[PDB]
């Protein structure tokens, strides 16, 4: 229901 | 364009918190739900201060004088 | 057209408007700042000249001052620039130009300004900062609102134009607007919302808030009503309170349907005497409605009494709402989860009986009923299922709402929105379409390029079915924003089209006026009609009533006016009058009753001419159903009790008055003819509603009620005679602009162009045979 | 069942002015077509350096603040870095008449 | 954040509005419902580059 | 000042239409076979259920009107003392409904009360504003 | 004795008591004046010497007079229209100045710690700048880059809320009653049960449930009021609480005091 | 200032109306009011 | 369609019946093909209404279709409003159209005409035809800044004499 | 011309246009110190004082009203009747 | 050019008092008091004392318009005790209320 | 104006003591009447201050972009479990007797902003200032001290009104009047008046 502005947090934990 | 003192609807004290809250966020890698509750910003009037705050005034200082 | 028939002027301001709910409904909030600016040259007689003193000594700046002086010599002087001269002495015939102080009328007007409503003189009253601040009332007929809105000012200049201010164009003189014979200021928002809650019938206040609601109503006299309720706990009716504000003597009674004197539902109304004694005040009552009570308190009292019921009204029911709160949010748009089944089924349906006039019309089964090839018919009856679904989902979505729902209490209350509205919020939003057909084929064959070609279904030429709360997907929201600029486009054309027509209708008949003598002429003086709108009346003063004559089955015509006395199949029971023992078998009178009775049935046979459908309520002049109550009030009608009226006194009483209902007073025959017609309808009107058996069964009315109900319906009469002077003109045109402002075969004003504009060719020559 | 293409997001059909507004889809067509035409004369902060222009006619909002309810697209309209309004804290009421 | 796009002429800033015009080199079909003797026509506004 | 009309009634049914402090009262008199009952009451003052009888009684004044409505003072012999529920309405309409059955109706500031009855019991409340007291 | 107080917290700067066999109109009234009427101290008038930083005079102007001063003891001050000064002196304002300059070749924060005061005290305990942080870094009141300067001289004076929001000793004031409804003095808005979508308050415990099924108590009054008070710090909350008694009874004396002039 | 940058004007069929064929090229929601609604269209 | 008529008790009772329509119009021929009633046909063009059942019959029709276009979406304008306006498009018998071409071209004084519509040219044709224009118009007046006859305007205010006695 | 006094056809009533020119005019000259033929009991404005004066038929003016040929019925305020 | 200067807004404006009191010729031995510089603060306290009173018939403010700060209020007593006397035990049994409070708060914060 | 299209102006401003409050104390900034809604039918309006007031109660950011699936009740539960009702209304306390309110009042933030129409550039008045040259009527433009204009329009409803007078002033005395003679045989203005 939000807008998740810290998934450059899993996308830079992931690559 | 920076950090309003007192909180619009409530008057409590608010412009000495946005350092604090920006290293809460940076440092320490808080949620600002959670920064928030830590400064002791309980009601969303106050919250809404912090949390949305827009730091223009950065920019401003960029522009040698 | 820029320069003389208008121009700009000097003493004139113009600012920002805003409401206020405590000034009166005739004064207007000026800003000192402009109070000290505007200004208003006074004349020094002996009975001014020490406060005129003492303005020149406040000099310009402070508020209650002046900025000119002015020598009888012609001569003027500027107050600053002067403290050099420092004192200065005034004489008798010197002009003093004060600035604006309170009560002081100006002319206060919202452009664009279009019917005579839009020019109201206030009072002033200077406040600080800097908007006009006016009542709520007065703000629609302004047709104003504040969303910055602005308002101009206009000062008069002299001691008679002032005059003509206060006595011709203040506000309480134009309640009653001329243009439908209805008042045009109501109580008309919050305080419709609040109203309807206060008089609720389980609304009750205590005695500490109560009392502060009494001291609000400026007026009141210092008598704190009995409690309708003690023991336990003195509790207040809201009824009550409210009923303190309306001044004493008025009587009113709606009977809504279901209504019963025993009021089940509590609607109608019943006022007596100034007191509530049924029903739930909402909009019917208390807005700019037809027989409301600002329509009555208006006629009963006049103006300036009708005046301080608004601010008497909104004093208290402000006041209470103010500590009883109202909101309104999303909850109040949702309905439960039942309900949304079944508008989700009822839309469901729809779209089968779609289908299927689909299939038939694919497999050629169809019938285009003759005047409509097969697409038309196709057309229209999916319109038409698609129309009653969203209607039929309106309406359980509204039935679902409980009386806690917000904006089902602001339905009720009449005082905004509307069934459509909850229905596309909370149910479904229904068909979208551009010139009342649906979406058109923009692409080739299709509406969008997200649907295959050849697809009628209901979602694929524009039926938005999801509601405002559920949202609207991509199509559905481009078919709408579709649909919403064709509303845009027409809004804009049809205030141009509006706008030249108003100014060619005003020009047309610029110049009529009702002369003395009752024609209505215009300048050269040619006759365009020889009464004014051929009874002579001023619209203001007109109401619809009944006449009683002109319906129901002769049975019943006969039961309710026929009197024999000599015979008993229609005999009259002497019980209701003194001298009926006496009375039985006369023969000069049973005469009278058939000549009376005669002349009803001469009556039902006119009307019966004059408005061949039978219709009976009409607009007329003196209301009469009010002044037999006024009268059965003030005399306290002890019924069960005979009457001291003799026939011949009600029979005469009736035909003596109709002589002196003189629209026409010459002396001549023709004119003498003239007063014969102007009169014809009304007094059957009189006639039928003062035959005796209504007299003396009905209202009983003693010899001392008669002639004061006689004496009256003759004071009103003469008091609704146009007045000569009178633009009626201009009156005239602009109140049609007006409605042409509010909004198969061609309406609206496209037609209204072709009318006036006559036009050799109309778009729809239609012709109708019988 | 031939589908040929697919909408990237069928909110680009929006342009600048009403990707400004939240829930669009909730709201009266024309509605929408007002706030598209108000939001230019709102007030906020124009560009980052009015300090060093001599434009006439300039308007700055002292403590410009982010909507706290956005849409994706005002990120690329740089709507939260150069926001033009605030949240107030709003009650529906009819509180005193006024 | 200045996006440029814009012209500074005589210090002011301007822009260029986009004219919407109909395409060149495109055969069109009228019917014309007036009594005129002409109850079709096919244009082409042709247009050299 | 004195009671003008009295009686014990026991109450057939009861209604909350829509309102949730006051109900409309079905009622009938236990001795006359004639005289009705309608009335609206303040339930959140004064419970009622199905079945409970009531004394009912007029009492065109307490004493044992035009006048400032004045807060009880102390220890006050007014009347009433002797009951649970007092209104003070307003008549406002006198129906002769048929032969000698009669009909009136009050108004407590908007609680409305339908009486009826023989013109015998009822012929002596006149157009007046009356009190109004129930108990038990 | 009458009302009667019993405390539930009391924190650095909040206290949470219950307010008990008081009346309404009383607590009501008591709150408005914490809120509006009790005096402090505040910056109110600026003389900028120099400013070069990128915010403009006003808007630092405006800054500084809701940085919140020291003011316990305000009473030893006087209203500057009560002075005979020529507009000020120290028996009533404190002056107090702010240098800064922008010196490393980052940003550089001035606070609300940089302020020094320049006037005579007096001894009287006034004019500081309130740190209640933990870094002791106040308020933050501009930032400087390298080569801008700030200087300016601020005159604080004695004022109370209803006359400007800075001159205000409390923030959020909560305040509530009655927690379970028994007076029915709101009525709930449900869509199926109230019950379940109002949640009950924190207060709802230190008063026994409304025992379903039982007459409603029709002349129960309104007592036990359970407010918390939270000081913005000028003066220690204690204080904001007695000092709002103090200022309700002076003026409700002055009524008293000005009958006696007939 | 963007949404000027991308405003298109039309010269003076039924050119106000939006027209199915608009769809993702000209936005539905935005065009002004009075003499120019529908005129002036805004990518 | 229904159409209240009395019934042989005397009241009015609704009653259908059948009534062609039409697209398009031709009033004098249609309405003398038997079967009909040529009596109550009506006709939305009302000019021809004007020409073949002459100018009165125009004036009724013209005030029915004006007031179906008032009252059709719901307005309720008095009648003497509409009235008066139908009766000024019908007093020189013919209808006149409230256009430059109808009314304007009346012998109304040229100052009065002149404000409305094509200044210059009735201004040309009054100077050309040398024009007499009394100044009876309340636009006459204005333009002259002259107290209209009009309302407060439309008497004199003399000052008795008798009445000075005392 | 001058219709006679026994011949006045028009109304015995004061239109609200007369009521309302009579006031400006009384009030304009009282305004101008004309004398004043009633007790100003404590009145100071001169629109009042009007309004008092029409009220005792004490304004010694008088009406005259054209008819649309040219000819003018005269009627005295003292004469005609106010609502 | 609008609105006053504000030292006066509560220190009543000088020349003028901070009470006027007139009688309500419309109820027998009444009165109504014109509170300048005041607002619901002290209006809503004094009235709701007033009725606690056993004497006093009627007590109400009000405060005709929020732009100016200035309340009335109307007391009606029983015959025999002036209004101008309710007043004072009002305004009386007010400041002891008061001062038990302040006392009974300075008591429990010292037990912090 | 929020951005919905709903423009106002302040009506008054009342100190924060006088505001409605909540129990924990919280005052609105703004009021705006609920007449507001229903007609309008601006329902993002209300979703919008429901949405904002969970993402100020959680800090995160609102995502209010069209075409999701974010619904109203999935914003419902979230309010609930941050311990409000979940629809947002609040209970409220008048400010001015500290009562509990009867009705309960929606509640929360919502963007707001600040148009360009400030009261200050538009409050106008006039009396006597200077006039044209051309023509001599009054100048236009509040910038230039201007005159306001008595259109075509409000001329035609003063004379419904019937005040010939005031109609008369307001186009002679508060405009420009001017006095010329004429000969009495040729009506033209060519009298060579040496009026001293
Ligand atoms: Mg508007
Ligand atoms: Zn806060
Ligand atoms: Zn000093
Ligand atoms: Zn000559």
């Amino acid at each position: 229901f939000i807008k998740r502005d810290r998934m450059r947090r899993n996308f830079l934990r992931m690559r | 364009m920076i950090v309003p003192v007192r909180c619009f609807s409530c008057g409590k004290v608010v412009g000495d918190k946005w350092e604090s809250y920006l290293n809460l966020l940076q440092e320490d890698e808080l949620d600002e739900g959670t920064a928030l509750s830590r400064l002791g910003l309980k009601r969303y009037c106050c919250r809404r201060m912090i949390l949305t705050h827009v730091d223009l005034i950065e920019k401003f200082l960029r522009y040698n004088p | 057209r820029g320069n003389l028939m208008g121009k700009r002027v000097d003493f004139s301001a113009r600012t920002v408007i805003s409401g206020d709910p405590n000034l009166e409904l005739d004064q207007v909030g000026v800003p000192k700042s402009i109070a000290k600016t505007l200004t208003y040259p006074e004349v020094v007689t002996p009975y001014n000249i020490d406060r005129l003193t003492q303005l020149v000594r406040n000099g310009p700046n402070e508020h209650p001052g002046a900025k000119y002086v002015i020598r009888d010599s012609g001569d003027r002087i500027d107050l600053r620039y002067s403290k050099r001269a420092g004192d200065i002495q005034l004489q008798y015939g010197w002009k003093v130009e004060r600035h604006i102080m309170d009560n002081d009328p100006v002319l206060f007007n919202r452009q664009p300004s279009l019917h005579k409503m839009s020019m109201m003189a206030h009072r002033v009253k200077v406040i600080p900062y800097s908007t006009f601040r006016l009542n709520l009332s007065v703000t629609s007929p302004y047709n104003a609102d504040f969303d910055g809105d602005e308002m101009n000012l206009h000062v008069p200049q002299s001691e008679e134009t002032r005059a003509e201010l206060s006595q011709l164009c203040a506000v309480p003189l134009q309640i009653v607007s001329p243009q439908s014979n209805k008042p045009c200021m109501g109580i008309v928002q919050d305080t419709l919302c609040g109203i309807r809650k206060l008089t609720l019938r389980d609304t009750f206040i205590e005695l500490d808030q109560v009392l502060n609601m009494l001291y609000w109503v400026p007026d009141w006299d210092g008598v704190i009503p009995t409690p309708a309720i003690i023991k336990p706990k003195p509790l207040w009716s809201g009824k009550q309170i409210l009923s303190v504000a309306i001044p004493n003597g008025i009587h009113l009674q709606r009977f809504d349907e279901g209504t019963t004197l025993l009021s089940p539902k509590d609607n109608g109304m019943l006022i007596i005497d100034g007191q509530i004694i049924f029903g739930v005040v909402e909009k019917k009552t208390v807005g700019s409605s037809n027989g409301g009570l600002i329509h009555v308190v208006t006629r009963e009292k006049g103006p300036q009494v009708c005046a301080k019921l608004f601010g008497n009204i909104q004093k208290v029911v402000n006041f209470w709402l103010l500590h009883n709160g109202f909101s309104t949010g999303i909850g109040d748009t949702i309905a439960d989860g039942p309900t949304m089944r079944e508008i989700t089924e009822t839309i469901a349906e729809a779209k089968k009986k779609v289908l299927d006039v689909t299939k038939e019309a694919q497999a050629n089964l169809l019938t285009a009923k003759h005047g409509m090839t097969l697409r038309e018919s196709f057309e229209d009856n999916v319109v038409r299922f698609l129309n009653e679904a969203r209607d039929k989902a309106g309406r359980l979505a509204e039935v679902n709402l409980k009386d806690l729902n917000n904006v089902k209490q602001m339905v009720m209350a009449g005082s905004k929105g509307s069934f459509i509205n909850i229905a596309q919020m909370s149910a479904c939003v229904g068909q979208q379409s551009v010139e009342g057909k649906r979406i058109a084929f923009g692409f080739v064959d299709r509406t969008l390029p997200h649907f295959s070609k050849d697809d009628y279904s209901p979602e694929s030429k524009g039926f938005v079915e999801n509601s405002y709360l559920r949202g609207l997907t991509p199509q559905e929201f481009f078919f709408h924003a579709m649909g919403g600029r064709e509303g845009l486009i027409d809004t804009a054309v049809k205030t141009a089209e509006t706008g030249y027509i108003q100014r060619r209708l005003v020009k047309a008949l610029e110049d009529i006026m009702v002369h003395y003598d009752n024609t209505t002429r215009n300048s050269l003086g040619n006759v365009i009609q020889f009464i004014y709108g051929e009874d002579g009346m001023d619209a203001a003063h007109i109401e619809k009533q009944s006449l009683d004559t002109i319906g129901g089955s002769d049975a019943a015509f006969e039961k309710r006016y026929r009197v024999d006395l000599l015979n008993t199949d229609h005999t009259l029971d002497p019980s209701l009058l003194e001298s009926g023992s006496e009375i039985l078998g006369d023969l000069k009178l049973q005469v009278l009753l058939d000549e009376e009775y005669k002349q009803l049935v001469k009556d039902r046979k006119f009307l019966r001419e004059v408005f061949v459908d039978g219709e009976a309520n009409w607009p007329l002049p003196v209301n009469i159903r009010r002044i037999i109550q006024n009268a059965q009030q003030t005399f306290h009608i002890d019924h069960t009790k005979p009457s001291d009226l003799t026939i011949k006194d009600i029979v005469l009483g009736v035909k003596d008055l109709q002589e002196n209902l003189l629209v026409l007073r010459g002396k001549n025959e023709i004119i003498q003819n003239a007063q014969r017609d102007a009169v014809t309808l009304f007094c059957c009107l009189l006639r039928s509603r003062l035959a005796t058996r209504r007299v003396l069964q009905e209202y009983r009315l003693t010899k001392q009620a008669f002639d004061w109900v006689l004496s009256n319906i003759e004071a009103q009469f003469l008091r609704s005679v146009v007045h000569p002077g009178e633009m009626v003109g201009v009156l005239a045109a602009q109140s049609i602009g007006e409605p042409a402002t509010q909004m198969k075969v061609t309406s609206g004003v496209p037609r209204l162009k072709e009318i006036l504009n006559v036009a050799k060719n109309m778009k729809t020559p239609s012709l109708t045979v019988y | 069942t031939t589908f040929t293409h697919c909408e990237i997001h069928p909110s680009m059909i929006l342009g600048v002015a009403a990707s400004i507004i939240p829930f669009p889809d909730h709201n009266q067509s024309p509605r929408n077509t007002y706030q598209s035409a108000m939001g230019k004369q709102a007030m906020g902060v124009f560009l980052t350096n009015y300090n060093v222009r001599m434009d006439t006619m300039a308007n700055i909002l002292y403590y410009p603040q982010k909507p706290l309810g956005t849409t994706r697209a005002m990120e690329y309209l740089k709507f939260r870095e150069l926001p033009a309004g605030q949240n107030a804290i709003v009650a529906i009421a009819c509180y005193s008449g006024y | 954040f200045d996006m440029g796009g814009y012209f500074i002429i005589n210090g002011s800033e301007k822009v260029l509005i986009a004219q919407e015009r109909s395409a060149g080199n495109i055969v069109q079909v009228f019917k014309k419902a007036a009594p005129s003797p002409i109850s079709h026509v096919a244009e082409i506004r042709s247009a050299l580059e | 000042s004195n009671t003008l009309f009295d009686d014990i009634f026991q109450v057939s049914e009861v209604d909350p239409g829509r309102y949730n402090k006051v109900c409309r009262i079905e009622a009938a008199s236990t001795t006359q076979d004639q005289c009705k009952l309608t009335l609206d009451i303040n339930v959140e003052l004064f419970p009622v259920a199905a079945q409970d009888s009531l004394t009912v009684t007029i009492a065109s004044s307490l004493n044992l009107a035009t006048r400032s409505w004045r807060p009880p003072q102390a220890g006050d012999r007014s009347l009433a003392d002797d009951y649970d529920y007092v209104m003070y309405g307003t008549a406002y309409k006198f129906e002769e409904v048929s032969k000698d059955l009669i009909a009136v109706y009050y108004s407590f500031g908007g609680l409305l009360m339908r009486l009826e009855g023989n013109y015998r019991n009822l012929n002596n409340l006149k157009q007046e504003n009356a009190y109004l007291l129930i108990r038990r | 004795e009458g009302p009667q107080v019993k405390i539930r917290e009391a924190s650095k700067d909040n206290v949470d008591f219950i307010l008990s066999n008081v009346d309404l109109a009383m607590a009501n009234s008591l709150r408005r004046v914490m809120i509006a009427e009790i005096p402090t101290l505040a910056i109110d008038s600026v003389e900028v010497e120099t400013n070069t930083t990128v915010l403009a005079d006003e808007f630092i102007a405006h800054r500084l007079g809701l940085i919140p001063l020291q003011s316990m003891d305000i009473e030893q001050l006087e209203y500057s229209r009560d002075c005979f000064c020529e507009d000020h002196c120290d028996k009533c304002s404190v002056v107090l100045t702010l240098q800064a300059f922008g010196e490393s070749e980052s940003t550089t924060n001035v606070y609300s710690k940089d302020l020094v005061i320049v006037s005579n005290l007096m001894g009287r305990n006034i004019g500081h700048p309130i740190i209640q942080d933990k870094e002791g870094n106040g308020v933050l009141i501009c930032k400087l880059r390298k080569g801008q300067e700030l200087k300016l001289t601020c005159v604080a004076k004695k004022g109370i809320a209803k006359e400007h929001a800075k001159w205000g000793p409390a923030a959020a004031i909560e305040f509530e009653y009655d927690p379970w409804n028994k007076l029915k003095h709101t009525d709930y808005w449900y869509e199926q049960d109230s019950a379940k979508e109002w949640p009950q308050s924190k207060n709802c415990e230190y008063e026994d449930p409304p025992n379903e099924g039982d007459p409603f108590d029709y002349k129960a009054q309104a007592d036990t009021f359970y407010m918390n008070v939270e000081s913005v710090g000028s003066i220690p909350v204690d204080q904001v609480v007695v000092r709002g008694i103090d200022t309700l009874q002076k003026k409700v004396a002055s009524i008293l005091l000005a009958l006696t002039q007939m | 200032t963007l949404s000027h940058l991308r405003r298109t004007n039309t010269p003076i069929a039924k050119p106000r109306q939006l027209h199915n064929t608009h769809w993702g090229l000209v936005c539905p929601a935005e065009t002004p009011e009075g003499q120019a609604c529908g005129l002036v269209k805004n990518l | 369609y229904d159409r209240k008529v009395p019934s042989p008790t005397g009241e009015y009772v609704k009653e259908p019946e059948w009534v062609l329509e039409t697209d398009g119009v031709n009033l004098s021929e249609v309405m003398t093909v038997p079967g009909i009633d040529p009596t109550r046909i009506y006709t939305n063009s009302f000019i021809d209404i004007m020409e073949v059942l002459g100018i009165e019959a125009g004036r009724a029709a013209l005030y029915k279709e004006v007031y179906n276009v008032i009252a059709s979406d719901g307005s309720y304008v008095n009648y003497r409003h509409m009235a008066l306006l139908v009766d000024v498009m019908t007093t020189q018998g013919g209808l006149t159209s409230v256009t430059r071409h109808g009314f304007n071209r009346s012998n109304t004084g040229a100052l009065m005409r002149c404000s409305f519509e094509e200044t210059v040219e009735i201004l040309f044709e009054a100077g050309a035809s040398a024009e007499l224009d009394d100044c009876r118009g309340v636009s006459e007046n204005v333009i002259l800044g002259q107290m209209a006859p009009i309302g407060t305007g439309a008497f004199d205010v003399m000052i008795d004499e008798e009445s000075l006695v005392k | 011309k001058a219709i006679p006094k026994d011949q006045r056809a028009t109304t015995p009533y004061m239109t609200k246009y007369e009521r309302a020119r009579i006031l400006g005019t009384r009030a304009l000259q009282i305004s101008m110190n004309a004398p004043v033929f009633v007790d100003l009991e404590g009145e100071t404005d001169p629109l009042r004082i009007a309004m008092k004066e029409l009220a005792e038929k004490k304004i010694p003016l008088v009406i005259r009203r054209y008819l649309p040929d040219g000819s003018f019925e005269d009627w005295s305020v003292e004469e005609l009747i106010v609502d | 050019m609008n609105a006053p200067d504000r030292f006066e807004l509560f220190l009543l404006g000088e020349g003028e008092s901070k009470l006027k009191i007139d009688p309500d010729t419309k109820a027998p031995n009444a009165v109504v008091i014109t509170f300048e510089k005041e607002d619901h603060t002290l209006g809503n306290l004094i009235r709701a004392e007033l009725l606690n009173d056993r004497k006093v018939l009627f007590a109400a403010y009000k405060v005709e318009h929020p732009f100016f700060a200035r309340f009335k209020l109307r007391i009606q007593t029983t015959e025999g005790y002036d209004p101008k006397d309710a007043l004072k035990n009002a305004c009386n049994s007010i400041i002891n209320k008061l001062g038990a409070l302040k006392t009974n708060f300075e008591t429990e914060w010292n037990l912090q | 104006a929020s951005r919905h299209g709903q423009k106002g102006t302040i009506g008054i401003t009342y100190r924060r003591e006088d505001m409605p409050f909540t129990a924990e104390g919280i005052v609105p900034d703004l009021i705006i009447n609920p007449h507001a809604i229903p007609s309008r039918m601006t329902v993002a309006h209300l979703i919008e201050c429901l949405l904002s007031k969970v993402a100020a109660l959680s800090g995160n950011e609102g995502d209010a972009s069209p075409f999701t699936d974010i619904t109203v009740e999935g914003i419902s539960k979230l309010l609930r479990e941050h311990g409000y009702q979940s629809r947002g209304f609040e209970v409220m306390y008048n400010g001015h007797t500290g009562k509990k309110l009867m009705a309960q009042i929606f509640f929360g933030p919502t963007y707001y902003q600040r148009l360009r129409h400030m009261v200050d550039d538009k409050i106008h008045a006039r009396a006597r200032g200077p006039m044209q040259v051309l023509t001599r009527q009054p100048v236009e433009g509040r910038s230039r001290d201007g005159g306001l204009r008595f259109g075509e329009m409000e001329r035609d409803c003063m004379i419904a009104h019937g005040a010939a007078s005031f109609l008369k002033e307001r186009l002679m005395e508060a405009s420009d009047a001017f006095r010329v003679h004429i000969c009495g045989i040729c009506g033209l203005m060519t009298v060579i008046a040496k009026l001293n």
